[PDB]
RNA sequence: ACUCUGGUUCCUCUGCAUUUAACCGUGAAAAUCUUUCGCCUUUUACUAAAGAUUUCCGUGCAAAGGAGCAUACAUUGAGUAAAUUUUUGGAGUCCCCUCGAAAGAGCGGGA
């Protein structure tokens, strides 16, 4: 759900057609096992 | 740590993240802790060194979930002590002069441990106890913290103060006086009351298609889990199970359980509560001779033993250590 | 929404923000924008009124009707939005 | 994850994510894809209560 | 593919260990037989044994369940996939979108309704709708053949 | 109002496809070197693992040129088309006191 809000906010950002991005998954243990294993903050402005 | 997964995340870490040298790693294991399942049934004397002072103590299992509240700071133990007494005589009925009694949570100020003043004030001038009562209180936040079984804490248990003998002047009744004959005084209150261990239980979610039913139960019976409820996903095929396991026993139950149903069943474990260990660990009738898995009721010996030989302490609890023989 | 003009697009943006804002009458009002409009009706909290005369009184909240603002001044930053 | 954001005296406020795992997954049909998405609902409510 | 994919073969490949029914290789660490050591850290007196940790664990989680693995190349699996639920359509004359029996009824027995905060009264039973708003797909049919 | 270009399909050249968790390749070869295992009276051809490099069958995109087919000017980068309370169809004008040569200005006052 926040790959959707990056994606919005960043215009360059990238989500595959089959997999997704997981921005805030940076660690590469989460890249690998799929899950978000550490909480990371992400800060953007967007309009409601 | 809380669970696999997290372990295997934590090393992981410390492989490539951060210590990049070679570890050994131990089988994995839980902390047990002690409890006693009877009402002390003497009550129990320790004469201070200087053979003036005289505590007594009992012990009692602690009543159903209290322990969680404090656990939880549902109670504290820094509140004013009306509110404190209020807690205690609202929600758990206790006697409100018991509840203003209350001397110490343990081993830490919200440990599952209780310390009570039942000195009726006849026996003893309510101010002279007053004198050495941080001194009780810290000796009994001792021995929970240690614990006499297998050095593991105390937990559940009730500790009733009931009488004392203290000397009229401080140099007999000194902190180092007090300090350690508290701690003999709890210890030898705990091995009359029938002390047991207890070992923390999983509360275990299975999401699972209803042919994999019969495979949850197969594997939790061979880790001494059980279900308590079986019901379906609303709007969907899947079924929820859940179940209680001990941790101890969950230590490739995820595994075991996606294998024997092709990945079709998949699980969540959370700390739940903590359950006695089955059979008594005091029993010297049993010999934990290290061929096989014991069966289920020598479980609170092989744990006490082992955990024993595991921290460098004596092979059994030479119980008679503490206790005065006609006491 | 549907579209309407940046001025008032800015003024939503000024929300939150300290402004003020002069009326035909030629009061002056400082206060913070809690509320904005599209016809731009304004709501000041923590308000502070200014007479022509240089007098002056705070005021707990003012709502200003839309067609009787002269000019607003904005805070700075809305440049960037 | 909801109680312990109420004990922390969070504001709960509630996503119901992965909506297309009804039409695309189940294939509920419309009227009782309603039915599902309000149980959740009322499942977590019954948790705030 | 639990313990059956492209990771859990690399890693049991690196620890030596086979999966039943997996390839079996070479030893790459030529010497892992040497924990024969007798120290005390692996001491069978003092370890508490429950369940044998057998080497589908040793895979399943390689960092918790094994040794010298910044040595040994061992490889994370991807941990889970939420279930897919898709079941196949027997019967071409079903609607694409029907409430197969093999899904659960959407019930539970002892929830209470949520409060429907609707609009009430004389005033508010009277709002209309304009005349041309109508569903963003009306005359497209829910479903067709395909 | 300015300059900017015909669609398609194919050929060929050039450049780029390293911050790889992972993937130019949802497929999968061969060699060399170094090392370690097994064959063995030697070497070749080998076993089967690691590490480092190569070759080979392929891939993508951009750009340029050409070659075939049937044929169309718009359109890209730069930039067009509401008199009834909240703006664009008038609550507008005029007249005294004050400072000041001079013309404005007061929540000034009056029709
Ligand atoms: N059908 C469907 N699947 C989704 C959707 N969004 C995510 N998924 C899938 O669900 C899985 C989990 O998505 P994640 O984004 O990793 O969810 P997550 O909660 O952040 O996972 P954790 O943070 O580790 O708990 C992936 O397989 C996604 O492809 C969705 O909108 N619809
Ligand atoms: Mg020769």
């Amino acid at each position: 759900f926040l790959d959707c809000l990056m994606e919005q906010t960043h215009p360059e950002f990238y989500r595959a057609e089959d997999a997704d991005a997981r921005f805030t998954d940076i660690l590469f243990i989460e890249k690998q096992r799929g899950c978000s294993i550490k909480s990371q903050p992400v800060s953007i402005v967007a309009q409601d | 740590g809380t669970g696999e997964f997290y372990m295997d995340c934590v090393m992981h870490d410390m492989r490539k993240v951060f210590s990049e040298i070679d570890i050994k790693v131990a089988d994995p294991v839980v902390t047990f802790n002690e409890t006693v399942i009877e009402t002390s049934t003497l009550k129990c004397f320790a004469e201070t060194p200087n053979k003036k002072n005289k505590i007594t103590m009992m012990a009692e299992p602690l009543e159903k979930q209290l322990d969680e509240d404090i656990e939880n700071e549902v109670v504290q133990i820094g509140w004013n002590r009306r509110r404190l007494g209020e807690f205690f005589q609202t929600k758990y009925n206790w006697d409100l002069l018991a509840a203003r009694s209350i001397w110490a949570f343990g081993p830490d100020t919200t440990g599952p441990n209780i310390l009570l003043d039942d000195t009726l004030p006849s026996e003893v001038d309510k101010h002279l106890l007053s004198t050495v009562r941080e001194s009780l209180v810290q000796g009994f936040q001792w021995a929970t913290r240690e614990g006499p079984l297998c050095e593991e804490p105390i937990r559940q248990v009730k500790f009733k103060l009931l009488d004392a003998a203290i000397a009229t002047e401080p140099l007999y009744r000194g902190g180092g006086q007090m300090i350690p004959t508290a701690r003999r005084c709890a210890y030898s209150a705990f091995l009359m009351a029938t002390p047991r261990l207890m070992e923390p239980y999983y509360t275990v979610e299975v999401v699972a298609p209803a042919d994999c039913v019969a495979a949850v139960y197969t594997v939790l019976a061979k880790r001494r889990g059980h279900v308590t409820t079986d019901a379906p996903m609303p709007g969907s095929p899947m079924y929820t199970i859940s179940a209680y396991i001990p941790v101890m026993d969950s230590f490739g139950f995820e595994t075991d359980l996606r294998i024997h149903t092709q990945g079709q069943a998949f699980c969540m474990s959370a700390f739940h509560h903590w359950q006695l260990v089955p059979g008594d660990p005091l029993d010297k009738s049993i010999v934990i001779k290290t061929l096989d898995v014991q069966p289920t009721p020598h479980l609170a010996r092989e744990f006490m033993i082992k955990t024993r030989r595991r921290k460098g302490l004596s092979e059994d609890v030479s119980v008679n250590k503490f206790f005065d023989d006609p006491m | 929404m549907t579209s309407v003009g940046v001025p008032i697009k800015i003024l939503h943006e000024a929300e939150g923000h300290m402004v003020t804002l002069e009326t035909v009458t030629g009061e002056v009002y400082r206060g913070k924008l809690s509320e904005a409009e599209d016809n731009m009706n304004c709501q000041l909290a923590e308000t502070v009124v200014t007479f022509r005369d240089g007098r002056s009184h705070q005021l707990d909240n003012v709502f200003i009707r839309g067609n009787k603002i002269r000019f607003m001044i904005l805070p700075d930053m809305l440049k960037n939005a | 994850a909801i109680r312990h954001a109420i004990q922390e005296r969070l504001a709960v406020t509630l996503c119901i994510s992965k909506i297309d795992r009804l039409l695309l997954e189940l294939k509920l049909p419309p009227a009782d894809a309603y039915f599902k998405l309000r149980l959740i609902i009322d499942q977590v409510n019954n948790i705030l209560s | 593919f639990y313990l059956f994919d492209m990771k859990s073969f690399f890693t049991a490949k690196a620890l030596n260990v086979a999966i039943p029914g997996g390839p079996k290789f070479e030893p790459l660490v030529k010497d892992l037989h040497t924990d024969e050591d007798w120290n005390e850290f692996n001491d069978i007196n003092k370890v508490i044994i429950r369940a044998p940790i057998r080497t589908e664990y040793r895979i399943a989680f390689p960092f918790m369940y094994n040794n010298l693995i910044s040595s040994l190349p061992v490889q994370v699996s991807w941990y889970h996939t939420p279930s897919v639920v898709f079941i196949k359509t027997e019967d071409p004359d079903l609607p694409a979108f029907y409430y197969d029996p093999l899904i659960n009824p959407i019930v539970l027995s002892n929830l209470k309704a949520t409060e429907e905060n609707l609009p009430e009264g004389e005033e508010e039973d009277e709002w209309e709708l304009p005349e041309d708003v109508r569903p963003i797909f009306e005359d497209v049919p829910l479903y067709t053949d395909n």
